[PDB]
C-alpha cells in the first residue's frame, strides 16, 4: 500500500531525529538556559555588590 | 617551495637565499660584507619565569 | 481545506499559550524554540531594512515568516498539508505583496517613486533604455515569489506521493527484500529530510526577500 | 607619472632611489612581472631570479635573493633587495657547481634540514639557469 | 498570561489592507470571467 | 476556480496571524527580553 | 486542434528551457557576493541590499521564460 | 631580568660583537616566530634608540602588522593581492623581518 | 487524443532538463562557501547562511522549471 | 491551416531561449561588481553607472529575444 | 505500443541530459573540496561536514532528475 | 505554401536563439571591465572607449543575428 | 509498429548524452586536485584518499546515465 | 520544391547558431586585452596588435555561418 | 527495417557527441598539469601520474558514448 | 527526392554547430597570450609560435566543420 | 533506403557537432601551455612534450568524430 509505506518512513524520521537532532538540540537548549542562568546570578550579585 | 608547511619559515627562505647567493659567487667577491653574513653566531636561548635558561643553541 | 487551515492556527497559538508553565523568565521548552526564531528574525531585519522605520515594517514580514515555516513543517506529516495539493494562496499572497509595495513606495515618495526603477547615475543616451530594462522586472516579480514556495512544498508533496505509488512490487511478490529492492523507501527518506531543509531554508530566504521588496519600497536606491 | 621611479635597495649598499626606469621586470612569487609605467599598485613577494631593470644604459641582469613586488599607485616601485648581481663577475660555474653538489650529497639530514636543503637544491638550480 | 497590547493594526499594514481588498475584488470578477470553469 | 473555502478563509486566518501575533506573542517575548535587562542592571 | 495543443506544449516544453542561465546565475551572484564577504568581513552593510537586487532582476529571465511558457500552455 | 624576569622568556648573546649582518637578524626573526608565534599576538613592540643628528637620542618603536590585520584592512583593496600565493603572512614575515633588522 | 499525450510527455521531459542549471548552482554556491572558509576559518559562521540560501534559489530555480514537466506530465 | 499555428508556437519557444543568455549577461556583471567592489570600497561610485549601463544593455538583448517571441507568438 | 509508447521512450532518452547538471555540480563540489583543503588543511574539519552536506545535495538533485526519468520511461 | 511559411518561422526563432553570444560576451568583457577598474581606477577613461567600441559590435553580433532571423521571418 | 523500438533507439543514444557529466566531471576534480597538489605537495596522502570517494561517486552519474541508456536499448 | 526551401530555411538557421561562438570569443579576447591593459597601463600600444588580430579573424569565423546561412537562405 | 535503421543511424549520430567529455577532460586535465609542473618545476613525478589517470578515467565515460552508437550504428 | 535533399540541407546546416571549439579556442589561447604579455613583454617572440600554432590548430578545426557543412551541400 | 540515406544525413550532421570536445580541449591545454612558457622560461622544455601529447590525444577526439560522421555518410 501507498500509505503503508508512508506511516513506516515517519516512523523511521521520528527516530532518526530522537537519535540524532533530538540530543545535539537537547545540548544547545541546556546550555542556553544554563547561560541565561549565570547572567542571572550575575546580575543578582552585581546587586548584591552594590548594596554592600 | 614548501616553506610555509614543510620548511621552518619565510625567513628561513630569505636567510638560504642569501647564504646561496652569497656563497656561491666568485672568489673576489667574498668581501668583508659576504664574510660578516657567512659568519653566524646567534646563541639563543630559551629563558622562563625563574629564568632558566634552557641552551644557547647556535641560530 | 478549511479545517486543516485552524490546525496550523492552533498548533502556533499552542506555541507559548500552552507552553509556559507559569511564564518563567528562564523560559520553558518550547518558548525557546519561538525566541530564537525570533531572534534569528530580528537579527537579519536590522541587517537588511537596517534604519529608520525598519521597527515598524518588521511586524508583516515576521508573520508571513512562520505562517510560511509552519505552512512548511506541516507537509511533513504524510497527509502532508500542502495546502490540500492547491498552493494558488501563495501567488494570490505574492501578488498582495507586491500591490502592498508598490502602495508603499507610491505614498512614501510618490513621483520619486517612478526614480525606483531608474538607478542614481546612468548615461544620459541609455537611461531611456535602462529604465523600461529595470521595470519590467519589477511588475515580474509578483509570480516569482509564489512559484518559489509553490515548486518546493508541492513537488515534494507529489514526489513523494509518485514514489509511494510507484511501490507496488517491492516485498510481497518480489524476491528482492534488500536496499536494492527497497530503494523507494530510501530515497523517500532522503528527500524528506531534503524536503524539511529545503522548506526551512526557503522560508528564510524568502523572509529575506520580502524584507529587500520593503526596504526597495519605504527607502531609494 | 612618466616612466617609473624604482627604489632598488639593499642592506649593505643600495642600486637605486627614485630613478628612471623603463622595465623593472622582477621575478614574482608565482612567475616574474612586467613593469613599464604607472602599473596597478600591488604587494607581493618574489623568488630569487634575474631583476630586468631597463634604463638609459645598457642591458642590467640584476639576479635578486628575495624581495617584494610592492608598486605603488603613483608608479614608484620598489624593489626590495638583499644580494646584488654583477652584470659579469658574479657569473661563474665552478665554485656554483661544486656547492650545488656539494649540498645535494649533504642533503640527507633530518626532515627540518631536509627541507632546508631541497629549498637550497632549488635555489642552486635557479641559480644555474640563472647563469645562461 | 495573555496581553491584549495596543499595537498599531492598520498604521503600517493599510496598503497591505489595500492590497487584500483588491485581490479580493479580483476573486471576485474572475469568479464567472476568468473562471472558464 | 473555486477558491471561496481557500483563499476567503486563508486570507482571514492571516489576518488572525497578522493581528494576533503582533498584538500577543512577538510582544511578551520582546517583555522577557526587556525584563530580563530591567534584572539585569 | 490535436496537433495545435501538442505544438503548445512542446512550445511551453522549451520555452521553460530558457532558465538554465538563470539558474546557474541567480546562483554565482550570491556566490560571489559571499566570497567578496569572506574577503571583507565588514562590507556586508553595502554589499548586501544591492546583491539582492541584483538577485531579483536576475530571476527576472527566468520569471519571463516561464511567464512565456504558461503563455504557450493557458 | 631584574626588572621582569617572569614576563622575559628568551634571551639572546653574542649579537653586539660587531657591525649589523642580515642572516644573523633573519635567523632572530625566524626562531622568534617559531617558538614565540608572534602571529598570535596583534601588536609587536620593537624597541631601539634613534639619534636625531649626533647626542640626542629616543625611544622610537615602529608598529608590526600581523597577518590578521593584512588580509584585512581600511585600505587593502588599492594593492592587488593573491589569495593563493598567501600574501597576508608573507607580508607579515617580510615586516617582521625588516623592521626588526632596520630595528637592531 | 493519443498525440497529444505524447507531446505533453515529451514537453514534461525538455522540461525537466532544465534541472542542469540547479544542478551547477547548487554546487557553485556550497564551492563559494568552501573556499571562503577556507582561506579565513573565522568567517564561515556569517558564510554558512548565503550558503543554504544558495541552495535555496538555485533548487528552485530547477523546482519551477520542472513545474512546467510536471503540469505538462498531469 | 493549424500546423502553421503551431510551428509559430514553436518557434516563440525555440527563440525565449535567448533569454538565459541576458541572464547570464547581467548575473556574471554583477558577480564581477561585487567582488571589484570588495576590494577598495571606495571605488563604488564609478563602478556603480556604467554596471548599470551594462546589465541594462545585457537584459535589453534578453528583452528583444522576448520581443521576438512574442511577436512570432502573436 | 505505438506513438504513445514511443513518446514515452523518447521521454525517457532526454529526461537524462538534466543529470548534466548533478554530475558537474558533484565534480565542481569536490574540486572546491579539494582546492579549499589544499589552501590550508586545518579547516578540513569545518568544512567537511559542510563538504558532505554538499555533495549528498548533489545527488538528491541528481536522485530528483533521475527519478523523472523513470517516472516518464513507465507509465 | 503552408510548411513553407512553417519552417521559415522556425528558422525565425533558431535564428533568434543565436543571441546568446553577444549576451554572455558583453558581460564578460564588462566583467573585466569592473576587475580591471577596480585593480586601478586612474587608467578608467583608458580602458573604457576600448570597451565601448568592442561590446558595441559584440551587441552587432546579436545584430546579424537578428538580421538573419528577419530574413527567415519576412 | 517498429516506432516503438525506433524510439527507444534514438531515446537510448541521446541518453548517452548523459556520459558528458561524468567526463568533464572527472575532468574538474582531478585538474582541481593536481593544481591542489601542486600548492600543498604535502597534502597528497590527505587529498587522495577522500578524491577516491568523490572519484566513485561522479562514476556514479556516468553509470546511472549508462544504465537509463540500456534501459532504452535492451 | 517546397521541402527544399523549407529545410533550407532550417539550415540557415541551424547555422546562424554557429555564431554564438563569435559572440563569445570576439568579447573575450579583448575581455582579456582589457584585462592586461588594466594589470599594465602602458603595454597596450603593444598588445593591441595580435589581440584585435584574433578579434577579427573571430569575426571572420562568425562570418562564416552567416555566410552559409545566407547560402541556404539566398541560395 | 526503414524507421527502425533510421532510427540507429540517427541515435549513433547524436551520441557521438558524448565525447565532450573526453575533450574537456583533456582540455582542463592538461590545463592543470601545465599550470603545476610552471609553478612547481619540482613537483612533475607526482601531477604526472595523476594527469595520466585523469585522461584515462575523462575519456573513458568520454568514449563510453562512442562505443555504445558503434553499437547503436551497427 | 525532396526529403534526401533536405536532410542534406540539414546536416549542412547543424555541421555548423562545431564553431564553437575553434572560436571559442582562439579566443582563450590569445585571452591568456594577452594576460601572459601584460603579465610581461620580454617573451614576445617565445609564446607567439604556439599562439600561430593555436591558430593553426584551432582554425583547423573550424576548416573540419566547414568541410562536412560543405560536403553535406555538396 | 531513402529515409534510410535522408537519416544517415542528418546523422553525420549531428556527428559532427561533438568537434568541441577538441576545440576546447587542445585550446585550453595550450593556452595553460603559454601561460606557463610565460610566467617562467625554464618549464618550457618540460611542457612542451605534454603539449604536442595533448594535442595527439584530443585530435584523436576530433578524430573519433571525423569517422562517425563519414561512416554514416559512407
Amino acid at each position: 500500500n501507498d500509505e503503508s509505506i508512508l506511516l513506516l518512513t515517519f516512523l523511521g524520521f521520528t527516530g532518526l531525529v530522537a537519535k540524532y537532532l533530538a540530543p545535539a538540540y537537547k545540548d544547545f537548549a541546556d546550555a542556553r538556559m544554563k547561560k541565561v542562568s549565570d547572567v542571572l546570578n550575575a546580575s543578582r550579585n552585581k546587586h548584591v555588590e552594590a548594596v554592600k | 617551495s614548501a616553506w610555509r608547511k614543510a620548511g621552518i619559515s619565510y625567513a628561513a627562505y630569505l636567510n638560504v637565499a642569501a647564504q646561496a647567493i652569497r656563497s656561491s659567487l666568485k672568489t673576489e667577491l667574498q668581501t668583508a660584507s659576504v664574510l660578516n653574513r657567512s659568519q653566524t653566531d646567534a646563541f639563543y636561548t630559551q629563558y622562563k619565569n625563574g629564568t632558566a635558561a634552557s641552551e644557547p643553541t647556535p641560530i | 481545506f478549511s479545517l486543516y487551515t485552524i490546525i496550523v492556527l492552533l498548533v502556533i497559538t499552542s506555541l507559548y499559550t500552552l507552553t509556559n508553565n507559569n511564564n518563567k523568565i528562564i523560559g520553558s521548552r518550547w518558548l525557546i524554540s519561538q525566541e530564537a526564531i525570533y531572534d534569528t528574525i530580528m537579527n537579519m531585519t536590522k541587517g537588511q531594512i537596517g534604519g529608520k522605520n525598519w521597527g515598524l515594517y518588521f511586524p508583516m514580514i515576521f508573520t508571513l515568516f512562520m505562517f510560511i515555516f509552519i505552512a512548511n513543517l506541516i507537509s511533513m506529516i504524510p497527509y502532508s498539508f500542502a495546502l490540500s495539493a492547491h498552493l494558488v494562496f501563495i501567488i494570490s499572497l505574492s501578488i498582495v505583496i507586491w500591490l502592498g509595495n508598490t502602495i508603499l513606495g507610491l505614498y512614501k515618495h510618490g513621483w520619486v517613486f517612478f526614480s525606483l526603477f531608474v538607478p542614481a547615475g546612468t548615461p544620459l543616451p541609455l537611461v531611456p533604455l535602462l529604465v523600461i530594462i529595470e521595470t519590467l522586472s519589477y511588475f515580474a516579480r509578483a509570480i516569482s515569489l509564489g512559484l518559489r514556495l509553490g515548486s518546493n512544498i508541492l513537488a515534494g508533496h507529489l514526489l513523494m506521493v509518485i514514489l509511494a505509488g510507484l511501490t507496488f512490487n517491492f516485498m510481497l511478490i518480489n524476491l528482492f527484500t534488500l536496499v536494492f529492492g527497497f530503494v523507494p523507501l530510501a530515497m523517500i527518506l532522503a528527500i524528506m529530510m531534503l524536503e524539511f531543509a529545503i522548506g526551512i531554508i526557503q522560508g528564510y530566504v524568502w523572509a529575506i526577500l520580502t524584507a529587500s521588496y520593503l526596504k526597495d519600497a519605504v527607502y531609494l536606491h | 607619472s612618466s616612466g617609473l621611479k624604482l627604489q632598488f635597495a639593499l642592506p649593505h649598499e643600495t642600486l637605486y632611489s627614485g630613478s628612471e626606469v623603463t622595465q623593472v621586470n622582477l621575478p614574482a612569487k608565482s612567475g616574474r612581472i612586467g613593469v613599464l609605467a604607472n602599473h596597478v599598485p600591488t604587494v607581493e613577494q618574489l623568488l630569487p631570479g634575474v631583476v630586468e631593470v631597463m634604463e638609459g644604459s645598457n642591458s642590467k641582469k640584476f639576479f635578486i635573493s628575495g624581495g617584494f613586488a610592492t608598486v605603488q599607485p603613483d608608479s614608484q616601485l620598489c624593489v626590495t633587495a638583499i644580494e646584488a648581481f654583477p652584470l659579469e663577475s658574479f657569473s661563474q660555474e665552478n665554485i656554483k657547481n661544486l656547492l650545488a653538489e656539494a649540498k645535494k650529497n649533504v642533503s640527507s639530514s633530518d626532515a627540518r634540514e631536509a627541507a632546508e636543503a631541497a629549498i637550497q637544491v632549488e635555489v642552486l638550480e635557479n641559480l644555474q639557469s640563472v647563469l645562461k | 498570561m495573555l496581553k491584549r497590547f495596543p499595537t498599531p493594526i492598520l498604521k503600517v499594514y493599510w496598503p497591505f489592507f489595500v492590497a487584500g481588498a483588491a485581490v479580493y475584488y479580483g476573486m471576485s470578477k474572475a469568479a464567472d470571467l476568468s473562471s472558464n470553469t | 476556480f473555486y477558491f471561496m473555502n481557500q483563499l476567503t478563509y486563508g486570507f482571514l486566518l492571516m489576518i488572525t496571524l497578522l493581528i494576533l501575533f503582533s498584538q500577543f506573542f512577538l510582544p511578551m517575548i520582546l517583555r522577557l527580553y526587556v525584563s530580563r535587562l530591567f534584572i539585569s542592571k | 486542434m490535436q496537433l495545435v495543443l501538442a505544438a503548445k506544449y512542446i512550445g511551453a516544453g522549451i520555452s521553460t528551457i530558457g532558465l538554465l542561465g538563470a539558474g546557474i546565475g541567480i546562483a554565482i551572484v550570491f556566490a560571489a557576493l559571499i566570497n567578496g564577504v569572506s574577503r571583507n568581513p565588514s562590507i556586508k552593510d553595502t554589499v548586501f541590499p544591492m546583491a539582492i537586487l541584483g538577485f531579483a532582476l536576475s530571476e527576472a529571465t527566468g520569471l519571463f521564460c516561464l511567464m512565456v511558457s504558461f503563455l504557450l500552455l493557458f | 631580568l631584574r626588572t621582569h624576569p617572569n614576563n622575559i622568556k628568551l634571551s639572546i648573546n653574542g649579537i653586539g660583537k660587531d657591525a649589523p649582518t642580515f642572516q644573523e637578524s633573519a635567523l632572530i626573526a625566524d626562531k622568534l616566530l617559531s617558538v614565540m608565534k608572534a602571529g598570535t599576538y596583534p601588536k609587536i613592540s620593537i624597541f631601539y634608540n634613534d639619534p636625531v643628528s649626533s647626542l640626542s637620542f629616543e625611544p622610537s618603536e615602529k608598529p608590526i602588522f600581523n597577518a590578521k590585520t593584512i588580509e584585512q584592512s581600511p585600505s587593502f583593496g588599492k594593492f592587488e593581492i593573491d589569495t593563493d600565493a598567501n600574501v597576508p603572512r608573507d607580508l607579515f614575515e617580510y615586516t617582521l623581518a625588516n623592521q626588526m633588522l632596520t630595528a637592531m
